[PDB]
RNA sequence: CGUUGGAUUGUUCACCCACUAAUAGGGAACGUGAGCUGGGUUUAGACCGUCGUGAGACAGGUUAGUUUUACCCUACUGAUG
RNA sequence: CUAAUUAGUGACGCGCAUGAAUGGAUUAACGAGAUUCCCACUGUCCCUAUCUACUAUCUAGCGAAACCACAGCCAAGGGAA
RNA sequence: GUUGGACGUGGGUUAGUCGAUCCUAAGAGAUGGGGAAGCUCCGUUUCAAAGGCCUGAUUUUAUGCAGGCCACCAUCGAAAGGGAAUCCGGUUAAGAUUCCGGAACCUGGAUAUGGAUUCUUCACGGUAACGUAACUGAAUGUGGAGACGUCGGCGCGAGCCCUGGGAGGAGUUAUCUUUUCUUCUUAACAGCUUAUCACCCCGGAAUUGGUUUAUCCGGAGAUGGGGUCUUAUGGCUGGAAGAGGCCAGCACCUUUGCUGGCUCCGGUGCGCUUGUGACGGCCCGUGAAAAUCCACAGGAAGGAAUAGUUUUCAUGCCAGGUCGUACUGAUAACCGCAGCAGGUCUCCAAGGUGAACAGCCUCUAGUUGAUAGAAUAAUGUAGAUAAGGGAAGUCGGCAAAAUAGAUCCGUAACUUCGGGAUAAGGAUUGGCUCUAAGGGUCGGGUACGAUCAACUUAGAACUGGUACGGACAAGGGGAAUCUGACUGUCUAAUUAAAACAUAGCAUUGCGAUGGUCAGAAAGUGAUGUUGACGCAAUGUGAUUUCUGCCCAGUGCUCUGAAUGU
């Protein structure tokens, strides 16, 4: 049965700190506690500890990620833009 | 109902002061101090507790015979088998492709 | 009156950095034969959390070219580098996230972190979580490179100055609210003793220019000149403007 | 010979309700703090208004703020001799 | 609201001298914070009474201190009023 | 005061294993140097010609030179961190892991016998995980141990708690109780054996399976069958019954014996404390260092058949210094002028009631210390009660009273949807006697039976001077205004608050030849193991909402001006 209407994980803060703050936090918390798909071994075993650090349960590979999420928008576009400029060098 | 005292000057619950209670032939309860538990040695490649090896506190490894400190395969008391399995296959295939790499660029120089 | 709070920090008593748990200084490899002629290969053996830092370090080991032994380095980890990955460092080196190359050897638009100010200093600019610098141009005669730092500033440095491809990891850290005093508390617990902050306006005159009065208030303009002397500088130092910033920021 | 009971106010004062035969005015170090109480005033904390560049000020508003000793002499109450 | 209210609350506003991070307005939750009323409760009161223990009190032993010009019954008079 | 922590006179503290000692922590601090008139200040690997190990070369000989390394560059700093190794019984007026008795272990130095190994020189076995009584290994290199947060439930161990049978001793016995109390123990160390996890072999999976209290795992090979490993921990045996515990039966001024017997077999668990494992939660917090020990990679070299190699296998020999070791540790051995109702770090922890380390009563142990006697006036201090009224008392309900556990019913405005809420408001609660539901374990060809061990929950009768959370224990509630968002902080000793802080919001400075700050100076220092998602400097003060106009003045600032000072 549905336990809470909005607060979700964020209900540990009870009534404190004001809703907008709890809003923002609930976002990044859901983000940071999630299991992510592993680039290398294919299972979703990637979890976090220590912001910026993302490792795989089996396969034991650790990746340097964003603070609350594995890949961040910036690093993503940066990735492709390095790809672009690189291919300009060989061909 | 029978209570007990530390056997040393040290009054406090620090990890070197761990205690155990024991019934003696005198028929009474008495503390006996307890050394910290030893931990299993670990593979350098991966980090699992490497099997076959006895687990003692570091200086006790000097008081034991060499069979307790090794297993019979190469990299015995060091790496974890399946890890050694890998560095065999890796070594071999790389040393092979190293031949494949030379003769291909040996021709590339000759036809170009 | 008393010596105010911002004067007492320089004597470094209770204000020195809380250093005990730190992994050790993050630096690029020494700039040597291999790195300025060829390239040299390494493995990231680990990527690890440094205390009081936003962004993870990466332990990267190399072979010692002049002696049989391993030599381990501490890098700030760029987003996307991973354990087991091979790192290449040198003048001639492929352009890939995680590698370290001289700023001259990368095209404009290239994005790099931990970039050196002078060549050899083992990195200065853009080390904080999320940050990078962009190469905005080259001057091959006198071999300089023009970059834009995180502040928005545009600086020109030697093209020999090394940098590492990609951006620094752990970005977005500052988007999450601290939400409570304790989170801040543990935050500065691993940095230095800067927290919490008493307002000068809550103090007595002995303590601070702002101190005193039967109502809390500054009493004179809080914009202080550069020419000001120690014990005088508190509030807004050398401010060229003040007030809510309206309209777009972002230098032309 | 008696001259009161209450609502608001720290109040004296004022002002209403109500009873009553009547709800007279005064003194006693503006009786009476080793008799009390401590609400006001009037130290040190603090908010606001006004004034002052400021420290700070206000006979303006507001809140929190340690009430010591008698076994002596006399007086007084009783008590022996 | 009360029998009665210099109290409280809701209104009104040419507001001595409200007012916008000198932050303005609103605000669930929280408070050994200031204030008002209500229910319960009651010796707070009308109006006092009674009980327990330890004191005080009398005895043995033990045994200080403060303070002290000289001292210690009043009315009036004058007199540093 | 015959007593004492007083007075007088003596006696008493035993270590290879317990501490110091060794290591490193924040930190402290010599040295080549650089400052300073100088007492001295700075720096600690820093602009320095910074030192010592392994063996070979000697057969004038004792240690010169021949190699090759290592460039690690003082030292001090933990009686709670790291750390080689000891236990049980007995014993003193007072010492004991220190003495005695027995039984071990470590380190260093010596070493010889046995075993192992070799004519295939430097061991075999197993498909494998890996096995072992052994099974050469210099430089160099690499790995591991030392070595690490916190909370949660779950599993297991130990000690304690509860308890059946029996063998002893004790208590009660008008009556009743096959009863109440008590003894029944097993060290370090050693042998064999014992494990969650992990891993190997066979096998090839949808009809997806396995599986935790907690949803995690499998074609990167699950479920299944068979094996391998760690030895926390437990079991049996050695130690070791000869010790210790409990009894009976004799001896006698003594030192004090002597002789016997018994010391056995079980059960139970959301119990309690503590240890530990496999997991899970948390973080802009991810939770020391060094000494030291071992291993592996490497293969320098040294080595046998007429006899070599081996001291990481067994047994054997010698040695282990210096200092502390008594006692108190607190309502009398410390600090408070004192034998002061104050202060002062910590380990062990029985039974009942009960949610309980609460209160209240008890066992073991320890106390019974605090001037005493006689009375019980006033006034007190501390503890209680009061008819009818019910805040009329007071600045003010100050003080006091009321409430309270648990099960069940029932619960408003408003709200950031999380709360508000134990809202408010109600019923019930003893004793005794029954009923019902809830589990374990074993054999079933390739439906059930049999046995043993637990207080929980609900329902039903009976019963009482209508009592029953019977003592103890235990929230008063409601409607508003002002004010601070909240948790948190301060005026030790008159102010705890609306003051301070906080998250959030905003502004300012700075790209290192720098910002802010320290210093007499410096080859000086903090931020800095740092780099704008940063450091430094101010203001406002959670959320929601909104932050208007004024740059003349005072400040601050400027790619500006120029013929005034
Ligand atoms: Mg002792
Ligand atoms: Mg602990
Ligand atoms: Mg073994
Ligand atoms: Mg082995
Ligand atoms: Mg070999
Ligand atoms: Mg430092
Ligand atoms: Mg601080
Ligand atoms: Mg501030
Ligand atoms: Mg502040
Ligand atoms: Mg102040
Ligand atoms: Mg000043
Ligand atoms: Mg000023
Ligand atoms: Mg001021
Ligand atoms: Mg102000
Ligand atoms: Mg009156
Ligand atoms: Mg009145
Ligand atoms: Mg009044
Ligand atoms: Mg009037
Ligand atoms: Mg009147
Ligand atoms: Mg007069
Ligand atoms: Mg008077
Ligand atoms: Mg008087
Ligand atoms: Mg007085
Ligand atoms: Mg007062
Ligand atoms: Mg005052
Ligand atoms: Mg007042
Ligand atoms: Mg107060
Ligand atoms: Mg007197
Ligand atoms: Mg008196
Ligand atoms: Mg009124
Ligand atoms: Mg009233
Ligand atoms: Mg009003
Ligand atoms: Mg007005
Ligand atoms: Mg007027
Ligand atoms: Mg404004
Ligand atoms: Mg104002
Ligand atoms: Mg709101
Ligand atoms: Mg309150
Ligand atoms: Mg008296
Ligand atoms: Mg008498
Ligand atoms: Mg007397
Ligand atoms: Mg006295
Ligand atoms: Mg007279
Ligand atoms: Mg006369
Ligand atoms: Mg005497
Ligand atoms: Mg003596
Ligand atoms: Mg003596
Ligand atoms: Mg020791
Ligand atoms: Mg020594
Ligand atoms: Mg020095
Ligand atoms: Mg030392
Ligand atoms: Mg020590
Ligand atoms: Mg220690
Ligand atoms: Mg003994
Ligand atoms: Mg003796
Ligand atoms: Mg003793
Ligand atoms: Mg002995
Ligand atoms: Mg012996
Ligand atoms: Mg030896
Ligand atoms: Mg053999
Ligand atoms: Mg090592
Ligand atoms: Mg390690
Ligand atoms: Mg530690
Ligand atoms: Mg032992
Ligand atoms: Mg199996
Ligand atoms: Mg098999
Ligand atoms: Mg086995
Ligand atoms: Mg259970
Ligand atoms: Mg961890
Ligand atoms: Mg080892
Ligand atoms: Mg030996
Ligand atoms: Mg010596
Ligand atoms: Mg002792
Ligand atoms: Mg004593
Ligand atoms: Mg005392
Ligand atoms: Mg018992
Ligand atoms: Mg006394
Ligand atoms: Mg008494
Ligand atoms: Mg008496
Ligand atoms: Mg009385
Ligand atoms: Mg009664
Ligand atoms: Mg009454
Ligand atoms: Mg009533
Ligand atoms: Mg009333
Ligand atoms: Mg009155
Ligand atoms: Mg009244
Ligand atoms: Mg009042
Ligand atoms: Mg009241
Ligand atoms: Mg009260
Ligand atoms: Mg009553
Ligand atoms: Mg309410
Ligand atoms: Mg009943
Ligand atoms: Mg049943
Ligand atoms: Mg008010
Ligand atoms: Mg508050
Ligand atoms: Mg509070
Ligand atoms: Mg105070
Ligand atoms: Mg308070
Ligand atoms: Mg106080
Ligand atoms: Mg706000
Ligand atoms: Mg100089
Ligand atoms: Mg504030
Ligand atoms: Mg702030
Ligand atoms: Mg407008
Ligand atoms: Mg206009
Ligand atoms: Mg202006
Ligand atoms: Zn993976």
């Amino acid at each position: 049965a549905k336990r809470t209407k909005k607060v979700g994980i964020t209900g540990k803060y009870g009534v404190r700190y004001g809703s907008s703050l709890r809003r923002q936090v609930k976002k990044l918390e859901i983000q940071q506690h999630a299991r992510y798909d592993c680039s290398f071994c294919g299972k979703k075993t990637v979890k976090r500890g220590a912001a910026g650090i993302w490792t795989c349960s089996c396969c034991k590979k650790t990746v340097a990620g964003g603070a609350y999420t594995v890949s961040t928008a910036a690093a993503a576009t940066v990735r492709s833009t390095i790809r672009r400029l690189r291919e300009m060098v060989e061909a | 109902a029978q209570r007990v005292t530390f056997r040393r000057r040290n009054p406090y619950n620090t990890r070197s002061n761990k205690i155990k209670v024991v019934k003696t032939p005198g028929g009474i309860l008495r503390a006996q101090h307890v050394k910290k538990l030893a931990t299993r040695p670990k593979c350098g490649d991966c980090g699992s507790a490497l099997q076959g090896i006895s687990t003692l506190r570091p200086r006790q490894y000097a008081t034991v015979s060499k069979t307790h400190k090794t297993v019979s395969r190469a990299y015995g008391g060091s790496r974890c088998a399946n890890c050694v399995k890998e560095r065999i296959i890796r070594a071999f295939l790389i040393e092979e492709q190293k031949i494949v790499k030379k003769v291909v660029k040996e021709q590339t120089e000759a036809a170009k | 009156g008393r010596v105010i709070r911002n004067q007492r920090k320089g004597a470094g008593s209770i204000f020195t950095s809380h250093t005990r748990l730190r992994q050790g200084a993050a630096k690029l490899r020494t700039l040597d034969y291999a790195e300025r002629h060829g390239y040299i290969r390494g493995i990231v053996k680990q990527i690890v959390h440094d205390s009081g830092r936003g962004a993870p370090l990466a332990k990267v080991v190399f072979r010692d070219p002049y002696k049989y032994r391993l030599r381990e380095e501490i890098f700030i980890a760029n987003e996307g580098v991973h354990t087991g990955q091979f790192i290449y460092a040198g003048k001639k080196a492929s352009l890939n996230v995680g590698n370290v190359l001289p700023l001259g050897s990368v095209p404009e638009g290239t994005i790099v972190s931990n970039v050196e100010e002078k060549p050899g200093d083992r990195g200065a600019l853009a080390r904080a979580s999320g940050n990078y610098v962009i190469i905005i141009g080259h001057n091959p005669d006198e071999n300089k490179t023009r970059v834009r730092l995180p502040s928005g500033a545009k600086k020109v440095i030697s093209s020999d100055a090394r940098g590492v491809i990609g951006v620094i990891a752990g970005g977005g850290r500052v988007d999450k609210p601290l939400l409570k005093a304790g989170r801040a508390f543990h935050k500065y617990r691993l940095k230095r003793n800067s927290w919490p902050k008493t307002r000068g306006v809550a103090m007595n005159p002995v303590d601070h220019p702002h101190g005193g009065g039967n109502h809390q208030h500054i009493g004179k303009a809080s914009t202080i000149s550069r020419g000001a002397v120690s014990g005088q500088k508190a509030g807004l130092i050398a401010a060229r403007r003040t007030g809510l910033l309206r309209g777009s920021q972002k230098t032309q």
